[PDB]
């Protein structure tokens, strides 16, 4: 929470970067990004859809029940 | 330019720096200069030369940054980036 | 007893040996567990804290490690209990002596 | 030795704005403090030049706001900016508690509760001034939340006939409202410093929830950048939602004048006040709507005393990672009912969806909670 | 093995200076080499390299002092730019 | 083609003022010569000019 210096105690620990302007921009963006984004979608529908499908069957069952309330007269 | 001559005629005294002078004048220029043509090139050096030069190689370029130790207050390397050039800061 | 099925499952699907840290990795932090972790030999706290400056580092890219270095089940060295056991059942005595 | 580590002004910029130490995993969830910020300011902006254009009495107050969006230079795309501005302040409002929420930074005490301050702050705020237009929906609006303060015995009906500035909406509640939606905000931005300091005091959290004092990098020049990318983003939805549809969002039937005759079917607020007029409306019961309001957001204050967990994030929990998307579907499925009409379907799912909010907070967390403490052997 | 197709191959012709200094004599030092040094019988590198530029911190909490060099890239042997 | 242009307006801070200074008022001149084209390209007809020439 304090600037730096005094927080952690780390031993031997080597950190290695490299210069901005020696890299490239967007390192294989179109052959790693594709499978990382369908893998954090596969691991995470499973997880986060489930309750809006079920959203989805409450909205279009109170719309169907509504228009038979309404549908008969 | 005192500095230098001062440093230079001093180092190159005695055998072992004179010797060692030699060896590395040979293999790395071809010859070995004479302290006289040192001081030519000390006077074709003013504050423009200097300047230029040194707007040439240390302003604006990506250094070679290696710590050891305690350096958890040493900068990312953007933070030597941006504190590398001048916006006149 | 097939418990220990679900526990198995739960280990890999609980998401914290992809970034190859072990089980007491994760444990948050009251000031309990700083006693325990200050209370700890030195090899076991620079591979402790090694693993945890790892962990921000594939969760930064967030890529997760090959399939040769998940940590597994079977070896699971989970050695913070002991010293964290030790500070509760001080912190319980303190307290029942100031209850008393 | 240098002029930012030694100057008075500077070392609050030093530890506020360049060398923070922030965490470097923090995804773009924690872009939306920025993004209050941006909107907080660009509230204040944009509403301070449709104040130079108002004139807030009961007679006239419709007719200098359509003076706005007719004849003034450009009052039309700085009113949208506002209520539009509005709507995305409380966007980024309810991602930034929802982020709060799950990732367990509510282990911080003064922080969260400081928190909850600035949200009944910012509600109240937005209400006055959805009351200021003087439409249809404001009257009505203005007039029923008034009620339901009169809702309470002992207390209510001398304090409503109090701030009603009469004995009901007349010149007095317009501009009342119009000089505490004026003030508000920067009460707003006040609390939101001291919001701010209590969290520079404490440390920011990260994605695992593992600490990492290990791996802080300084706040400027990435997350500086990342939040110019961030406020980019934001003023290009709240552009393109100023002008390519305006009214998707907003009310149809605030543009009528106000005539306290009429009373319209379809009385409803502002989308972001759904979920509170759907607790209120699926209740039979005056005081128990009211009271059950409050302990909604009172349950947002309880939720520290409930983390009987013992990893921080919902990262590494799977079943209390599905318990809350169940409520955050659960929390939609709120606002849905609140903007709709009453019939009996929608009554039986409101009165269930209110169910399920309390069940899912006040039970299901910690018996998802020790289960997780029960099945890793702790 | 390696050690001695080391030996047998850098040092050779061109990259060996016989360097004396102090109170000695030319004609003496140059006949001595002409003497000795007969039957070394001398007789394909140096490529230019990439000054890449990054950072490397090898963190150790455990010391008393920490050590911080940083360099940019020097014109070389050959320049006036050198003085 | 990029050597020339950092060598040029990238080095100094005041030159570098100077030419966004100048690139953001040609931007402005092209851009709304673009802006105005595409604009009454996709309403041709209907818009009020024309209906000016007729008169
Ligand atoms: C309409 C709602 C739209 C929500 C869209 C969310 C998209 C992302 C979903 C997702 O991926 O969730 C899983 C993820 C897990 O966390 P993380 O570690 O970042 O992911 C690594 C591996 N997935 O988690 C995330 O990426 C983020 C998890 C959710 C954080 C935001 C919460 C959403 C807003 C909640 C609003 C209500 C909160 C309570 C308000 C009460 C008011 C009275
Ligand atoms: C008035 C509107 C609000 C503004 C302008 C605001 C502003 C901020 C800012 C600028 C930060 C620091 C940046 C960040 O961590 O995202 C922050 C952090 C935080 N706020 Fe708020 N906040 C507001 C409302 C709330 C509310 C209603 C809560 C919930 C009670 C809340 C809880 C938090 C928490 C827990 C953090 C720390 C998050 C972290 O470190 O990861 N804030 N807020
Ligand atoms: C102190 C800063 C603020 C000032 C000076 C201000 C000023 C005004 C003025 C003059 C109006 C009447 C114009 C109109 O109705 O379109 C108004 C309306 C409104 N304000 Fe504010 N406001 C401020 C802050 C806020 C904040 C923080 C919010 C919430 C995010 C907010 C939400 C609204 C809303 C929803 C309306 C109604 C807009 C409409 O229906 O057209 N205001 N404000």
């Amino acid at each position: 929470g304090r600037q730096f210096g005094h927080l952690t105690r780390v031993r031997h620990v080597i950190t290695y970067s490299l210069s901005p302007f020696e890299q490239r921009a967007f390192p294989h963006y179109f052959s790693k990004g594709i499978p990382n984004v369908l893998r954090r979608t596969r691991a995470c529908i499973l997880r986060v859809a489930p309750p809006f499908v079920v959203f989805y069957l409450v909205y279009t069952w109170g719309t169907q029940e509504f228009e038979k309330s309404k549908r008969k007269n | 330019k005192n500095l230098l001559r001062n440093a230079l005629v001093s180092h190159l005294d005695g055998t072992t720096p004179v010797c060692e002078d030699i060896g590395r004048s040979l293999l790395t220029y071809g010859r070995r200069i004479p302290l006289a043509e040192w001081e030519s090139r000390i006077a074709e050096v003013d504050a423009r030369v200097v300047r230029e030069v040194c707007s040439k190689y240390f302003y604006d370029q990506c250094p070679a940054v290696a710590g050891f130790g305690p350096i958890e207050q040493l900068p990312d390397y953007n933070r030597i980036r941006s504190g590398m050039f001048w916006l006149r800061f | 007893k097939w418990l220990e099925g679900i526990r198995k499952w739960y280990y890999n699907a609980a998401g914290f040996n992809k970034l190859g840290l072990m089980r007491d990795d994760t444990i948050h932090e009251n000031d309990d567990v700083k006693e325990a972790i200050r209370r700890l030999p030195e090899n076991l706290y620079n591979d402790r804290v090694f693993r945890i400056k790892r962990a921000l580092d594939l969760s930064m890219r967030q890529q997760i490690l090959p399939k040769e270095q998940w940590t597994k089940y079977e070896e699971d060295k989970f050695y913070l209990e002991p010293y964290l056991k030790e500070v509760i059942r001080e912190r319980k005595e303190r307290e029942e002596w100031t209850k008393k | 030795i240098n002029i930012r580590k030694t100057h008075p002004l500077m070392k609050i910029v030093n530890n506020a704005f360049i060398d923070l130490p922030a965490p470097s995993n923090i995804s773009s969830w924690w872009n939306f403090g920025s993004l209050l910020g941006i909107c907080l300011i660009l509230q204040i902006l944009t509403g301070l030049f449709l104040a130079m254009h108002y004139t807030p009495d009961t007679t006239t107050a419709f007719s200098s706001v359509t003076h706005i969006c007719r004849d003034v230079n450009y009052g039309w795309i700085i009113r949208y900016m506002h209520a539009n501005g509005a709507s995305m302040f409380f966007i980024c409002l309810f991602m930034h508690v929802g982020r709060g929420l799950y990732y367990g930074s509510y282990t911080f005490l003064e922080t969260w509760n400081i928190g909850v301050i600035l949200l009944f702050a910012t509600m109240a705020t937005a209400f006055m001034g959805y009351v200021l237009p003087w439409g249809q929906m404001s009257f009505w609006g203005a007039t029923v939340i008034t009620n339901l303060l009169s809702a309470i015995p002992y207390i209510g009906t001398n304090l409503v006939e109090w701030i009603w500035g009469g004995f009901s909406v007349d010149k007095a509640t317009l501009t009342r409202f119009f000089a505490f939606h004026f003030i508000f905000p920067f009460i707003i931005a006040a609390l939101a410093m001291v919001h701010l300091l209590f969290l520079h005091e404490t440390g920011s959290n990260n994605p695992t929830g593992i600490p990492s004092d290990t791996d802080k990098i300084p706040f400027h020049p990435y997350y500086t950048i990342k939040d110019i990318l961030g406020a980019i983003l934001l003023i290009l939805i709240l552009m393109l939602l100023v002008l390519f549809t305006p009214d998707l969002l907003g009310d149809p039937d605030n543009y009528t004048p106000a005539n306290p005759l009429n009373t319209p079917p379809h009385i409803k607020p502002e989308w972001y006040f759904l979920f509170a007029y759907a607790i209120l409306r699926s209740i039979p019961n005056k005081l128990g709507g009211v009271l059950a309001l409050v302990l909604s957001i009172l349950v947002l204050v309880i939720m520290p005393l409930l983390h009987t967990s013992k990893q921080r994030s919902m990262m590494f929990r799977p079943i209390s990672q599905c318990m809350f998307w169940i409520l955050v579907a659960d929390l939609l499925t709120l606002t849905w009912i609140g903007g709709q009409p009453v019939e009996h379907p929608y009554i039986i799912i409101g009165q269930l969806a209110s169910i399920m909010y309390f069940l899912i907070i006040l039970v299901m967390m910690p018996v998802a909670s020790i289960i997780e403490n029960n099945l890793l052997k702790w | 093995a390696d050690l001695t197709e080391y030996l047998s191959r850098h040092y050779k012709a061109p990259r060996m200076v016989l360097a004396a200094a102090g109170g000695l004599e030319h004609r003496q030092l140059l006949d001595l080499a002409q003497k000795h040094f007969s039957g070394l019988s001398g007789t394909p590198t140096l490529t230019p390299c990439r000054f890449t530029g990054s950072e490397i911190r090898h963190r150790e909490d455990g010391l008393p002092l920490a050590h911080v060099a940083i360099a940019v890239e020097g014109p070389g042997w050959a320049n006036p730019d050198n003085v | 083609l990029t050597a020339r242009l950092y060598s040029l307006l990238f080095r100094r801070t005041s030159t570098f003022a100077l030419t966004i200074v100048v690139g953001a008022l040609f931007f402005e001149r092209a851009f709304d010569q673009g802006a105005d084209a595409i604009y009454e390209h996709i309403n041709e007809g209907k818009l009020w000019k024309h209906i000016k020439h007729k008169y």
